RNA sequence: UAGCGCCGGCCAACUCCGUGCCAGCAGCCGCGGUAAUACGGAGGGCGCGAGCGUUACCCGGAUUCACUGGGCGUAAAGGGCGUGUAGGCGGCCUGGGGCGUCCCAUGUGAAAGACCACGGCUCAACCGUGGGGGAGCGUGGGAUACGCUCAGGCUAGACG
RNA sequence: CCUGGUCCACCCGUGACGCUGAGGCGCGAAAGCGUGGGGAGCAAACCGGAUUAGAUACCCGGGUAGUCCACGCCCUAAACGAUGCGCGCUAGGUCUCUGGGUCUCCUGGGGGCCGAAGCUAACGCGUUAAGCGCGCCGCCUGGGGAGUACGGCCGCAAGGC
């Protein structure tokens, strides 16, 4: 039902008297490839617990993606922090052209063909967030004319 | 004074909408009026009307928003997400008819000033004329 | 289901300062350095509000009555005891909604210890336990008193001062739980889904509004209970 | 080039059963049957989760080694198909399936693709009646791929075509067994091919 | 005839022995001071294959000279401050001209090359035929919303 | 005494006469230079006393240039809000300086604080923007070498650009 892939696992460190203390962050994307995605960052003393927890969070926070023939309805730039994502729609057969992070996110949203670019900070976390935000901002002609009825 | 009256109007509208103002006045000009017409027709504003603030003419732009939302931040969706000035004083943007852009693959508009008058991208492309590219709205 | 000119004390708001500009639409004018609530708009919102309330009530939904204001304490404690509704009286514990599972564990320990003081086992084990667990029950009954009635997340919450209770408000928003409130001039109208624009200070306004509300509830589920006995709490 | 080495070892590295050997890859000797783990000293040890790049690389290598084509020819074909109209993946596969060696194999004149390549290079194959010794020769729809009249008495072709009696040939191919000739009817759809390959991963591999 | 490079991460491919901050490696981060997947050899593996590597140079990634597409409180970056020249820029209404801008027609834009199709060498490379393009500039005609200019008017900027 | 800037009320007058501003020109703390004067207190240099392992310092007693005036140079700075100028727009609350008004209050100009939206890498900014916009000038492009070398211009020199 729900396919999930982790983006980056990382190990961080705080400092306590007489040592470093390690924690583990995990970025997990979940999606059905039907147009529903989700993204979460779990943090735990050990890697598996962090991954599992990240999955839990990612299933908590979801995004409904309005797919048109496997691609996006229209282009978006999105700035999250210093990170910037540029998503642009593409003709079928193109395939997903993106970095690791937005590739995973898009692919799990069920995107077949798309064109992207990462600008500014490449920091995977903020890029992921940027991507989710982009997807969260997409509209359909339907939604548009839903807004402009008046 | 105002260096760019039109850019100023667009900005007035932006600033007004982000706080969800009911309406906003902008100093009146026939050009501004012509733009506002397109805005109303395309459905970005409830409408505009000429008023008088003090002894001077103004245009009340009645703004338009989405329905109240759920979760945190109930603040409704903007009907105007993005309104941005293209041709400015000091750099002016003119496009041919083949050079006329397509905003958000059709989900937006672009306002051109042509010899056949102030038009949208669809309108001018259909009329077959290019012009000065005033702004993009989506 | 009457109100109208029978509202006495409500139109009085907070002072000139301390207010929220977002509340400007619900103000009539400023008298003697006091924002006075608009007479008509109050009933205007009252209709839609109480309509929502009646719907929710006859559907079988639960409402969480909330306030700490100490003006509203002794009122809420009974008014919510009427009908079936759960209440928060003493203070709002962060996570009662979002952390609700974990908070419910405390209720389980509450009826756990009530069960302990039921059986013969009170005397079993040294007085060290008997002095402790008694205080545990003490505080558990002090805080979670009205909260014990919640077997699952509420279908709406009722709030007396939405600025004071703004945490409850906040995570009610967060959980998509409909937010009913009695708003004064110091409060943000946008956060409140169904607003009751009146004085949250005087015991009179609180009494009037909450009594009428519970009256509407029991009216919706039938049985027509007698007029609320909070009227003696005018003091 | 075109390899010339141990083949069923690749059956093992790609983790999927490939038929580069014709028969015996069907017989339970394939060693992909009895040693499904990768070749070498470390083959039986637990594999670490492969990089995205690893997956793409290995998928493209799978696709390439199936047809036994050099990376150069392969790359050229892919870029050619990329410049072309239509979906790049399907057109790629179509172009691969248009190779004379592959067609000879598909029609069952040869049990394996490599054997087919030998059959082409040695002039046992004709196209529209004219001899063609290039395995890379692109077949077009309407072309009749036959066996050399002088080669029809060869023992191997006897064996191969006697086996082909009763066997069905792919929808885009027709086969006349008695005359030892066959027709290439059209270019195969993605739907036609049974390939254990995600082409989009290969597109993604050159996408890098 | 089968060779060449690589197997610490970036980056596909790991074990034994020798060496002991030595000998050496290294594009960047780095490896080596007794049990080195990083030196040297061996087995094994990965990648290309009549080639494979290295050096140099060009564009790329580099939105790192940012027109598209960047910045300047503390990261590099506001001139010590004013006065003002040239220049850049310009509030509302009407009219004329049509310089900018826009549109139609036409000339030009050689061939080769680039793109598409068909065809000749058994294929391809190579080549032939045909088709489709095209910014720019010249000429003729037209439009006047915006910018320009000339003529008139207003008082919301500015000055008194 | 001479003289600059500025704010408010009146809605009187002119009718876009505006903004910015490469060069140019003027101003420009302290120190420093030239000429003349002045010189109480302080005080680089310097002369001693202490301290210290030493003490070319910190502490103590003296002391010259200088600090002060006039005139003429020098053009630097953590010359700082480390934030170019001008105009329009976008919640409020509070303290304060200074006008005007029907003087609880309203309205205008300036200086502070907390804060809506928003912005920011964060810190923080937030009608005195670091927000939303337009115009124009100046400037940036990894660290050291180096604000050096060379050339030019300026300066009596120190030295500056
Ligand atoms: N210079 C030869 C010319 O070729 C023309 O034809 C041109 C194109 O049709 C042809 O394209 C070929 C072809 O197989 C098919 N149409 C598609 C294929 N991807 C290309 O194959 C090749 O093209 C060129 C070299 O030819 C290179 O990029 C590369 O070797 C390869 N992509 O390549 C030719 C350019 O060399 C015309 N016949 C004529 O102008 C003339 O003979
Ligand atoms: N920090 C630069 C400042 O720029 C100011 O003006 C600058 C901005 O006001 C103006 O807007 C620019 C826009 O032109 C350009 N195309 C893109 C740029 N991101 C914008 O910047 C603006 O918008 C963004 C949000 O989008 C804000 O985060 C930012 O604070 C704001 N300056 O562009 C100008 C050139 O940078 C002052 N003139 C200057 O004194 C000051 O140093
Ligand atoms: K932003
Ligand atoms: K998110
Ligand atoms: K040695
Ligand atoms: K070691
Ligand atoms: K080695
Ligand atoms: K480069
Ligand atoms: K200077
Ligand atoms: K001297
Ligand atoms: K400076
Ligand atoms: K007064
Ligand atoms: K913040
Ligand atoms: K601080
Ligand atoms: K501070
Ligand atoms: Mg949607
Ligand atoms: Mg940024
Ligand atoms: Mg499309
Ligand atoms: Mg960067
Ligand atoms: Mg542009
Ligand atoms: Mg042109
Ligand atoms: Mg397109
Ligand atoms: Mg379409
Ligand atoms: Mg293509
Ligand atoms: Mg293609
Ligand atoms: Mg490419
Ligand atoms: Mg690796
Ligand atoms: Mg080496
Ligand atoms: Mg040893
Ligand atoms: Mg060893
Ligand atoms: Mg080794
Ligand atoms: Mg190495
Ligand atoms: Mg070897
Ligand atoms: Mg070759
Ligand atoms: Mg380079
Ligand atoms: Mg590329
Ligand atoms: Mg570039
Ligand atoms: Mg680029
Ligand atoms: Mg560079
Ligand atoms: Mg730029
Ligand atoms: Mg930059
Ligand atoms: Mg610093
Ligand atoms: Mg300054
Ligand atoms: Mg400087
Ligand atoms: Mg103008
Ligand atoms: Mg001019
Ligand atoms: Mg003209
Ligand atoms: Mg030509
Ligand atoms: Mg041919
Ligand atoms: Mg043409
Ligand atoms: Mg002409
Ligand atoms: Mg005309
Ligand atoms: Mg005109
Ligand atoms: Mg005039
Ligand atoms: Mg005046
Ligand atoms: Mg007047
Ligand atoms: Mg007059
Ligand atoms: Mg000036
Ligand atoms: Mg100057
Ligand atoms: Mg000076
Ligand atoms: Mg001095
Ligand atoms: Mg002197
Ligand atoms: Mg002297
Ligand atoms: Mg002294
Ligand atoms: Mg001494
Ligand atoms: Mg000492
Ligand atoms: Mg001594
Ligand atoms: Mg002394
Ligand atoms: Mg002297
Ligand atoms: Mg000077
Ligand atoms: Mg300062
Ligand atoms: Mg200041
Ligand atoms: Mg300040
Ligand atoms: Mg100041
Ligand atoms: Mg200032
Ligand atoms: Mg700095
Ligand atoms: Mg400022
Ligand atoms: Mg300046
Ligand atoms: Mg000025
Ligand atoms: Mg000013
Ligand atoms: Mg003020
Ligand atoms: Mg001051
Ligand atoms: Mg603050
Ligand atoms: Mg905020
Ligand atoms: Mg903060
Ligand atoms: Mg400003
Ligand atoms: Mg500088
Ligand atoms: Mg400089
Ligand atoms: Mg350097
Ligand atoms: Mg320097
Ligand atoms: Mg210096
Ligand atoms: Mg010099
Ligand atoms: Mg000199
Ligand atoms: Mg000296
Ligand atoms: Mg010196
Ligand atoms: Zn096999």
């Amino acid at each position: 039902d729900f396919e999930e892939k982790m983006i980056l696992i990382r190990r961080t460190a705080r400092m306590q008297a007489g040592g470093r203390r390690f924690r583990f962050g995990a970025l997990v994307v979940v999606g059905d490839r039907q147009g529903r995605v989700g993204l979460g960052f779990g943090k735990a003393p050990e890697v598996p617990l962090a991954v599992q927890k990240a999955g839990y969070y990612a299933r908590r926070n979801m995004v409904e993606v309005p797919l048109q023939n496997g691609t996006i309805p229209h282009e978006i730039e999105v700035e999250f922090g210093a990170s910037k994502i540029v998503l642009k729609p593409a003709a079928p057969g193109t395939g997903v052209i993106a970095g690791a992070v937005p590739r995973a996110i898009l692919e799990l949203a069920g995107v077949t063909d798309i064109l992207t670019k990462e600008l500014g900070s490449r920091n995977p976390i903020n890029i992921a967030y940027a991507t989710m935000e982009a997807l969260r901002q997409l509209r359909t002609k339907a939604d548009v004319e839903r807004l402009r009825k008046g | 004074m105002l260096t760019d009256p039109i850019a100023d109007m667009l900005t007035r509208i932006r600033n007004a909408t982000r706080v969800y103002k009911e309406s906003t006045d902008v100093p009146a000009s026939r050009f501004k009026e012509e733009i506002l017409r397109i805005l109303a027709r395309e459905g970005f504003i409830k409408g505009y009307e000429r008023v008088d603030v003090d002894g001077k003419p103004y245009l009340r732009v009645y703004l338009k928003y989405g329905p109240r939302r759920q979760g945190p931040d109930p603040r409704p969706e903007q009907v105007i997400h993005h309104i941005r000035r293209i041709s400015k004083p000091g750099r002016r943007v003119y496009v041919g008819v083949k050079e006329i852009p397509r905003v958000r693959r059709g989900l937006g508009i672009a306002i051109l000033s042509t010899s056949k008058g102030v038009l949208t991208d669809r309108e001018a492309r259909k009329l077959g004329v290019g012009g000065e590219l005033i702004c993009e709205v989506w | 289901t009457v109100k109208e000119l029978l509202e006495a004390g409500v139109h009085f708001g907070h002072e000139r300062k301390r207010w929220n500009p977002k509340f400007a639409r619900y103000i009539y004018a400023e008298r003697n350095g006091i924002h006075i609530i608009d007479l008509q708009k109050t009933m205007e919102e009252l209709e839609r509000t109480f309509r929502f309330i009646e719907d929710l009530a006859m559907r079988g939904g639960t409402i969480l009555f909330v306030g700490t204001k100490k003006q509203a304490q002794d009122i809420v404690r009974m008014e919510a005891e009427r009908a079936g509704m759960p209440y928060v009286n003493q203070r709002w514990l962060g996570g009662m909604l979002t952390n609700f599972k974990t908070i419910s564990q405390r209720v389980h320990r509450l009826e756990e210890l009530e069960a302990l003081f039921a059986s013969p086992e009170i005397e079993e084990r040294p007085k060290k336990e008997q002095v402790r667990l008694k205080h545990e029950l003490e505080r558990l009954q002090k805080y979670l008193s009205g909260f014990r009635l919640l077997k699952r997340l509420p279908d709406a919450i009722f709030v007396v001062d939405p600025t004071k209770e703004a945490i409850a408000v906040r995570e009610a928003r967060k959980l998509f739980i409909p937010v009913i409130a009695l708003a004064d001039t110091d409060s943000d109208p946008d956060l409140v889904d169904y607003i009751i624009p009146g004085n949250d200070d005087a015991i009179r306004s609180i009494q009037l509004i909450l009594s009428r509300a519970v009256d509407l509830i029991i009216q919706a589920r039938g049985g027509v209970v007698e007029p609320s006995p909070s009227y003696a709490l005018v003091q | 080039g075109r390899y010339i080495g141990p083949v069923c070892r690749l059956c093992r590295r790609e983790g999927v059963k490939l038929y580069l050997k014709g028969e015996r890859c069907y017989s339970p000797k394939c060693a992909m049957e009895r040693r499904p783990y990768p070749p070498g000293q470390h083959g039986q040890k637990r594999a670490r989760r492969p990089s995205d790049y690893a997956v793409r690389l290995r998928e493209k290598q799978k696709l390439r080694r199936i047809y036994g084509i050099s990376e150069r020819q392969f790359r050229n074909l892919f870029e050619e198909a990329s410049k072309k109209k239509g979906v790049t993946g399907s057109v790629f596969l179509g172009l691969l399936e248009s190779r004379l060696d592959n067609v000879v194999y598909r029609l069952g004149f040869a049990v394996s693709r490599r054997q087919a390549r030998q059959l082409v290079r040695h002039g046992h194959i004709t196209v529209n009646g004219r001899r063609v010794d290039l395995p890379s020769y692109r077949v077009r729809p309407g072309d009749e791929i036959a066996v050399a009249e002088k080669s029809r008495n060869l023992e191997l072709i006897r064996q191969n075509l006697e086996a082909m009696k009763g066997r069905k040939v792919g929808p885009w191919l027709s086969l006349d067994v008695e005359g030892m000739k066959g027709k290439f009817l059209r270019l195969p759809d993605r739907e036609d091919l049974a390939l254990p390959v995600n082409e989009q991963l290969v597109i993604e591999f050159y996408s890098r």
